């Protein structure tokens, strides 16, 4: 049994959102749904749910901002009725939320802003390769000036994971993000090894792979 | 009137 | 209802023990109705006790609930490296007399090591790529570091800037409780050309004095 959440995007304020909680492998009937968010970096909220009653339950705070409602048999809908950019949260959808059969789903994010989709430009962060630090050599790629988040990063498909560390993206005074991804490598392999970041920037329908090499 | 509960 | 956890933030040993309160403004549903809830970073909540008490199948024995009514604890034994999350109360309340739910604002758990770990640290010139466009990212790593604190300072042709620099840090590792950190100085091309000498200096625990990396362009 299974939950998940859909329709997170960036929305201008005041245009109205419906995000989408779809379930798996159990009656929605039987059990009680719920939707929680969270600001980016910062609490768990209980915005409202659906009892096994039928009946539909709002947090104080959430009244007048929010409805949610059977939409069909395996879908629960949460509209935002008029997005403001303290809405910028990811909003998770939720089977129970104590008892055992409780499941959450990975949560879908929403973007309250008036800016653009922005696609990132990709950089190498070329290895030094100037002499060897005890034996490894760091590389990486510079994913800079994006809107909205979120952007992710792998290193040759996936096939290398060992070493990587994708940093917390930066909002810059421009409004736009950046991050690094870096990964640590035996230093013997840079003239042998090819090093490829791959870039996904689903917001914005990019996707980059950069080849990252000795200078 | 029975308790509602949403867990 | 209101609940107000505390403190806020822990930063315990590994193997010791870390206890996180809980207190509601009014009393939860049959005087035990408080789950507690883990959160690490990108992941969704997962449910380690209900019922104040009884813990969650799949959780370990490690995690202790205890309490009653308005005023609840959970106790982390024999801490864990993987441990490192934010821990969130859950009351819940009869929806006919009061919010049927309610989270605490959340409690970090951060973990501390004996042995400290010096970063190893890399500079990186902008690429002829980004110049092209008119900006220069430089950028300084500091990897795998133990304790978090740590200071870098960037210098052109010697003088210490300010105000043209951003850090990102990781989550602590929770595997070997490392840290890395990322620090951006963005200039213009212009003054990028103008200079000489781009240096990233450090000073962390494990360092015997502060490092320099620096380029001229051309549990």
């Amino acid at each position: 049994q299974s939950v998940e959440e859909s329709g997170g995007r960036l929305v201008t304020p005041g245009t109205p959102l419906t995000l989408t909680c779809t379930v798996s492998g159990f009656s929605l009937s039987s059990y009680p749904m719920n939707w929680v968010r969270q600001a980016p970096g910062k609490g768990l909220e209980w915005i409202g749910g659906i009892g096994t009653s039928g009946n539909i339950w709002y947090a104080s705070w959430a009244k007048g901002r929010f409805i949610i409602s059977r939409a069909s048999s395996t879908t629960v809908d949460l509209k935002v009725t008029s997005p403001t950019t303290e809405d910028t949260a990811t909003y998770f959808c939720a089977r129970g939320l104590y008892n055992d059969y409780t499941v959450w789903g990975p949560g879908t994010l929403v973007t309250v802003s008036s800016a653009s989709t922005k696609g990132p430009s990709v950089f190498p962060l070329a290895p030094s390769s100037k002499s060897t630090s005890g034996g490894t050599a760091a590389l990486g790629c510079l994913v800079k000036d994006y809107f909205p988040e979120p952007v992710t990063v792998s290193w040759n498909s996936g096939a290398l994971t060992s070493g990587v560390h994708t940093f917390p993206a930066v909002l810059q005074s421009s409004g736009l993000y950046s991050l690094s991804s870096v990964v640590t490598v035996p230093s013997s392999s840079l003239g042998t090894q090819t090093y490829i970041c791959n870039v996904n920037h689903k917001p914005s329908n990019t996707k980059v792979d950069k080849k990252v090499e000795p200078k | 009137p029975a308790p509602e509960l949403l867990g | 209802q209101v609940l107000t956890q505390t403190p806020s933030s822990v930063s315990a040993a590994v193997g010791g023990t870390v206890t996180i309160n809980c207190q509601a403004s009014q009393s939860v549903y049959n005087k035990n109705y408080l789950a507690w809830y883990q959160q690490k970073p990108g992941q969704p909540p997962k449910r380690l006790i209900y019922s104040a008490s009884t813990l969650a199948s799949g959780v370990s024995s490690r995690f202790k609930g205890s309490g009653s009514g308005t005023q609840f604890t959970l106790t982390i034994s024999d801490v864990q490296c993987d441990d490192v999350a934010t821990y969130y109360c859950l009351g819940s309340y009869d929806c006919n007399r009061a919010e049927c739910h309610a989270f605490g604002g959340g409690t970090k758990v951060v973990v501390e090591v004996r042995t400290v770990a010096a970063p190893s640290v890399f500079i990186f010139p902008p690429s002829d790529e980004q110049l092209k466009s008119g900006t220069a990212s430089v950028v300084c790593l500091l990897n795998n570091f133990y304790p978090r604190e740590a200071k870098v300072q960037w210098k052109v042709d010697n003088a210490l800037q300010s105000g043209n620099s951003q850090e990102s840090v990781t989550e602590q590792d929770s595997k070997d409780s490392t840290y890395s950190l990322s620090s951006t100085l963005t200039l213009s091309k212009a003054d990028y050309e103008k200079h000489k000498v781009y240096a990233c200096e450090v000073t962390h625990q494990g360092l015997s004095s502060p490092v320099t990396k620096s380029f001229n362009r051309g549990c």
